[PDB]
């Protein structure tokens, strides 16, 4: 079984040893089985499926982020809110407009 | 015996002393004003049975007689350093100290704990009141410490939030109407409710309703126990069990 | 009793009442008032009382006098005149009593002008100064604990706190008068035993036995013998 | 002056002292909670940095505007300040250090640039006239990363447009419970952190969709993460500074009580003496 | 006395007095804390207290010499309604000066309607 | 006694005189019993507002300075009071 | 008076008094909370008031028996220049100690060169 950590900048969402998971990668859904090959990709917003070791299946919503894999250890670096260039631009303009004031 | 204003007796004695050309003293009072109030109040006491038998030439034998006194004094701006107030505080066995800011806050009667105390203490009380009142003093003292944390928020602590909640609810518990005295059973029942956690869930506005409703309930349904407590003032596990049953029944059944 | 050759104790139940009785009598006779309305003879009357209480070549009178300070003001002429005559000063604390510690003497506010090496010796002086320092440092550390918990303390700080707790427990004593309540037999502790006990506790001996072995026991030998089955 | 109003002053100052003691206790507890929130912010940033080191110092070391070093023509600072007073000199010390370095670059002809977290810095650099292009305020004791996105996105836009050549974060450091220090650190271009390993041969990532796209998103996330870490540390530093300030205030209030009481007692004694002199000298 | 005046009058007056004492307690440490470090529970209480204090102010027919404004007359039932109105209705919709020297409750809300 | 006898009081303060406010009349504690009934009518109109404005300004100044704070209408009132002072 | 001593002699003295008087009113908040909670120009007032307080000090020819320092005589056309400059901030850059027991502004800047 492999050690998985799902983390965010503010808090660590989940961790532990896990048998497999299914995650919505940038190109499509992907299942990370034990001892999987190295990987790096962006992941889409939605539910992702965990099955913890001893078979305890679970759903975690993520607002997006990055997924990485290597033989002993795997982690997901999740975003807190939906990230999009338009939303980021709205936030940036809100900062500028406040700066004029 | 209640002397309505010993201050005014000091004033009248001051006047009559000045008109009689007697030498003036501190704040114009004659030198022996302390002796005035001293020999007056010290008459109040409790005398043993041998004194009574000797005085009455044997017509009464077993009893002990007494005279208890409640003198009243008026302070100016809460100054206790004035001559007459500090004289009589040197004379008496304690003081009930009434504060105008408490009265304005709606705390009525405005008894101010920690600065108002009776030295006789426990010895005066009935067993049940002596047992139950010990917690109230410490709870109110803890309330005074944690009063500073009240207005500024208490969201940053927990056990203290529970101590504060209990202290505030007992502070809300002690107010009373002007002409409604309580028997010892009524007092002890309400105090038992407050101390043993049975008020913990009640919100402050409805604590008053809680007290009114509980007294009505026990006078309707559990009078024999009230009679026995009013007669003996005793306390027992049998009595604590009866009180627990009564409060359980009230919390289960009635609306307050 | 002094002239018979004994050493005698005289207890005055309140010296302030003596001062005030003198004031009242002086006022009744019509003499002009002084200071804050006291009699003109205040210091003389106090000196007449206090100078008779001394150690002579046949015997002595020691005196223990209860003092009330008006308006909590230590500048008022009655305290100011009385303090000219006192040698030692014993302060009783509501807070110490609440801890279960009896007698309720406060070790940091009680003082005596006999504490000098020149009259009491260097061992006793350094021991008293030591326990005072430990208890004061403990009070500051207890404020630090109140605001930030025990995690802030270093090993040196924890040693200081532990020895301070052992010292505070060791200040309690069972009286021959208190047997009615405690049921423990009363104890009279000689000065040498007290000096040895606080010397040892200060310098790290008896660190290996718990603080409750020191409480209400008596001598330090009795503390260790209490510990063995505590 | 007058003993009745002096006693009124004494009561008022006593009440003030009680409330400042309470504030000291609260500040200590809040420091604890914010330094727990500080530790949780580490793992995200540090694992992100290991990935970035794997890519950036690996053989596939692309030349990215965020990763490369160029001559300074403009420079920018992201600056963190409180929304609340009573913190002592924390803000002012940080702003002084910032003013020193901002002077040093602008003497080289370099235009300065500012983005402000917290309203105290906003007011201070509006009074100074500093060049502020983005700000966010009112986060209080509950900061969130999603709020920081605005100002950092503005500064980042100016950076990859080539307008800004270097970009710092200005923040205090929670070195200890008892001590903190103001700092200025460069977050862009990416500093040459050692970050050396060769185990990447064994596990080389399969880059979906592309390596460089993933690298860009990683760098943007890293800058966002570092800014959030600085903000949380400055919040913990605020709580500790307010703690020590309230300690000092409580002690000074007690030390003022002990002087007002001497004034009051001397006035009490004098008033009694004078009134009784008038009475006795009044008779006959 | 609640027997003499009745419950409405008594509990209204006593509520006003309680509010003002709490205000007096907060007022000193407001100087040290501003309203920034005060709590929300304090902020509602201070709003109510400040506006209640202004509602006490009344122009007198005698004092029109000093003031220019006409003297006003307010009935007991009316002012009990108004003080209960800020007690329970809590009409913080209106500026603080709308409570000032207006007299009647209706004229208070009408002054707010004008500004 | 003389305060009890007279029709009014002009209070002159050394703290105002030392801060440059000369003549140092304290508006908050100085009163006139006659009232505007002893003024020409133009002066009556204008002066009415001034007295209240000055008292309120002093109160606001203390409050808002140690609070180190701002609100819009209070700001406007405060810097009108400073200018009339 | 402006007529007796001239407008400079009067304006400098009143500026000195105004600055010092403001120093007094800041002492209570400085006492309770310390200097860091002052406004950013109240800090400047405090700095100039402290410098002024120190420059009022002067070595006397009859105090050599106590201080050991040489005495100083300061004419009018020099002291009002010094205080006017301090008030206008033109000498604000020297440290506080430079103004203690110096005769003229020259001796203060010279003493600042000696730290």
């Amino acid at each position: 079984t492999y050690h998985l950590d799902v983390v965010s900048a503010e808090q660590q969402m989940f961790s532990g040893l896990v048998e497999k998971i299914q995650v919505t990668g940038s190109e499509g859904e992907l299942g990370i089985y034990p001892g999987h090959a190295p990987l790096l990709t962006a992941i889409k917003p939605g539910m992702i499926r965990i099955v913890k070791q001893h078979g305890h299946e679970e759903f975690i919503y993520l607002s997006g982020g990055i997924l990485e894999v290597q033989p002993g250890n795997v982690t997901v670096l999740a975003d807190t809110a939906i990230r999009g260039q338009d939303l980021d631009e709205a936030r940036a303009m809100e900062a500028k407009r406040k700066a004029e004031e | 015996i209640i002397y309505d204003d010993l201050s005014k007796q000091a004033v009248a004695y001051r006047q009559i002393s000045l008109l009689l050309r007697r030498p003036p003293g501190r704040e114009a009072f004659p030198g022996d004003v302390f002796y005035l109030h001293s020999r007056l109040l010290e008459r109040a006491a409790r005398v043993n049975a041998e004194y009574v038998e000797a005085f009455t030439k044997g017509e009464v034998k077993g009893k002990t007689g007494s005279l208890t006194a409640l003198p009243i004094i008026e302070t100016q701006a809460g100054d206790v350093s004035a001559f007459v107030p500090t004289n009589v505080i040197s004379i008496t066995d304690g003081q009930i100290f009434l504060e105008t800011n408490l009265f304005n806050a709606g705390i009525r009667p405005a008894v101010n704990p920690g600065i108002s105390v009776s030295r006789v203490g426990g010895a005066a009380q009935t067993k049940i009141m002596k047992k139950l009142s010990g917690g109230i003093r410490t709870a109110l003292a803890q309330y005074r410490e944690l009063a500073a944390f009240s207005q500024f928020a208490s969201d940053l602590d927990d056990a203290t939030r529970k101590q504060l909640d209990h202290g505030q609810k007992v502070t809300e518990l002690l107010k009373q109407k002007q002409y409604a005295p309580m028997s010892v059973a009524q007092q002890s029942l309400v105090l038992f409710a407050a101390e043993r956690g049975y008020l913990a869930d009640v919100e402050l506005s409805k604590i008053g309703s809680f007290e009114a409703a509980l007294l009505a309930y026990v006078d309707r349904d559990h009078a024999p126990l009230m009679q026995e407590i009013n007669q003996t003032g005793g306390y027992n596990d049998e009595i604590e069990g009866k009180l627990k049953g009564i409060l359980d029944s009230f919390k289960a059944t009635q609306s307050w | 009793f002094r002239d018979e050759g004994r050493d005698v104790l005289l207890f005055v139940d309140n010296i302030y009442r003596y001062t005030l009785a003198g004031t009242e009598v002086s006022a009744l006779l019509g003499r002009m008032p002084s200071a804050v309305g006291y009699q003109p003879t205040l210091a003389e009357e106090m000196g007449v009382l206090q100078e008779r209480i001394t150690s002579t070549k046949t015997g002595s009178i020691t005196s223990v006098q209860a003092v009330y300070v008006p308006a909590d003001d230590l500048t008022d002429p009655s305290p100011a005149t009385t303090f000219a005559h006192l040698d030692a000063t014993v302060v009783l604390s509501r807070q110490i009593a609440s801890l279960g510690i009896y007698p309720a003497v406060d070790p940091l506010d009680s003082t005596s002008r006999q504490l000098d090496p020149l009259v009491v010796g260097q061992e006793h002086y350094d021991t008293a100064r030591g326990v005072q320092s430990i208890l004061q440092r403990y009070q500051e550390l207890k404020d630090i604990i109140a605001i930030l918990g025990m995690d802030e303390l270093s090993e040196e700080d924890k040693l200081v706190v532990a020895r301070a707790r052992k010292i505070q427990r060791f200040l309690s004593q069972p009286f021959f008068v208190a047997e009615v309540f405690t049921g423990s037999p009363g104890k009279y502790v000689s000065l040498k035993d007290t000096i040895r006990g606080f010397k040892g506790i200060m310098e790290g001996e008896y660190d290996h036995l718990p603080e409750q072995a020191f409480y209400m026991v008596g001598s330090i030998e009795e503390a260790v013998e209490k510990a063995k089955k505590l | 002056a007058g003993a009745k109003d002096i006693r009124s002053k004494i009561a008022s100052v006593q009440n003030t002292q009680k409330i400042t003691k309470a504030m000291e206790m609260v500040a200590a507890s809040k420091m604890r909670k914010s330094q727990d929130r500080m530790a949780a912010s580490r793992p995200y940033a540090e694992t992100m940095r290991k990935v970035i080191g794997h890519l950036a110092h690996g053989n596939l070391e692309y030349k990215h505007p965020y990763l490369e070093d160029r001559d300074v023509k403009r420079v920018g600072y992201l600056v963190v300040s409180t929304d609340r007073g009573l913190a002592g000199g924390l803000n002012i010390n940080l702003f002084k250090k910032l003013l020193a370095e901002m002077k040093t670059w602008t003497d080289k002809g370099v235009q300065a640039d500012l983005a402000m977290i917290g309203s105290k810095g906003v007011s201070f650099f509006n009074s100074v006239g500093g060049n502020v292009v983005a700000q966010v305020t009112g986060m209080g004791d509950n900061p969130s990363l999603s709020e920081l996105i605005g100002p950092v996105k503005v500064m980042l836009q100016a950076y990859d447009e080539g307008r800004l050549d270097k970009l710092y974060i200005v923040s205090n450091k929670f070195i200890n419970t008892m001590s903190q220090v103001p700092t200025i650190s460069q977050l862009l271009p990416l500093p040459a952190s050692d970050d050396d390993d060769l185990k990447h041969k064994s596990w080389d990532y399969l880059y979906e969709p592309d390596p460089k796209a993933l690298l860009d998103t990683l760098l943007r996330r890293y800058v966002e993460s570092q800014v959030y870490q600085g903000v949380v540390e400055n919040l913990a530093s605020e709580q500790a500074a307010r703690m020590v300030a309230m300690k000092a205030a409580t002690d000074n209030g007690g030390s003022l009580i002990k002087e007002l009481q001497l004034v009051y007692n001397k006035a009490r004694q004098a008033s009694i003496t004078q009134e009784l002199t008038e009475i006795v000298s009044g008779a006959a």
